[PDB]
């Protein structure tokens, strides 16, 4: 129930960032959908970057 | 055994523009790096930030590389978008931080630090688990 955590580590950081970008250019992954418009898409993408950037 | 990550270190006087590099090393032998992210602080009394740019292991830097500065924390974000097809795979200065020095009355050696957060991961976007991490400097000469 932690959104952006891709890989399920208790971390939201850039293996995360790597899963989602694969993920876009290969289904639904409600911890991907991180802006809940029951889509994962390039928007999810951008929004992780802009958080990661932001973080700390 | 480990990811080397370095931040170098520069010196000069109040007003001056140095560039601090941070450094990747034993790339190869982690099995390259596809993806990271990591913080860096400083003391933004000291140092401001005039600009963050990619170094020489990085390619396609406009697409693969991003970083962001705010009141003494240095962010950096890179992936590489082709996934297999521009890693980083070379020895060498991943990142070159601007820092504008500012007033002293003694000369200062001030640390730029890495701060807890973020992860490195390999040619295949797994997670490098030992990733030694060394903190630089700037000294400011008045
Ligand atoms: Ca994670
Ligand atoms: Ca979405």
């Amino acid at each position: 129930i932690v959104y952006g955590d891709y890989n399920n580590d208790g971390n939201v950081d850039a293996l995360d960032f790597a899963g989602l970008k694969k993920y876009i250019m290969a289904a639904y992954v409600k911890n991907l959908d991180v802006n809940l418009d029951n889509e994962v898409n390039s928007t999810d993408l951008a929004i992780l970057k802009k958080y990661l950037l932001g973080m700390v | 055994d480990s990811l080397k990550v370095t931040v170098g270190t520069a010196n000069g006087k109040p007003g001056d523009t140095v560039t601090v590099p941070v450094t990747f090393a034993d790339v190869a032998k982690m099995k390259n790096v596809g993806t990271c992210n990591f913080y860096l602080g400083y003391d933004a009394s000291l140092l401001e930030v005039v600009s963050v740019d990619a170094g020489p292991i990085v390619k396609n830097a406009a697409v693969n590389f991003s970083s962001s500065a705010s009141n003494g924390t240095i962010s950096f974000l890179f992936l590489d978008n082709t996934i297999t097809d521009e890693l980083i795979t070379a020895d060498g200065v991943f990142a070159n931080i601007k820092f504008k020095l500012k007033s002293v009355t003694a000369k200062t050696t001030t640390p730029v630090t890495f701060k807890d957060g973020g992860a490195f991961g390999d040619g295949t976007m797994s997670k490098i688990a030992s990733v030694t991490k060394t903190n630089g400097s700037v000294t400011i000469d008045p």
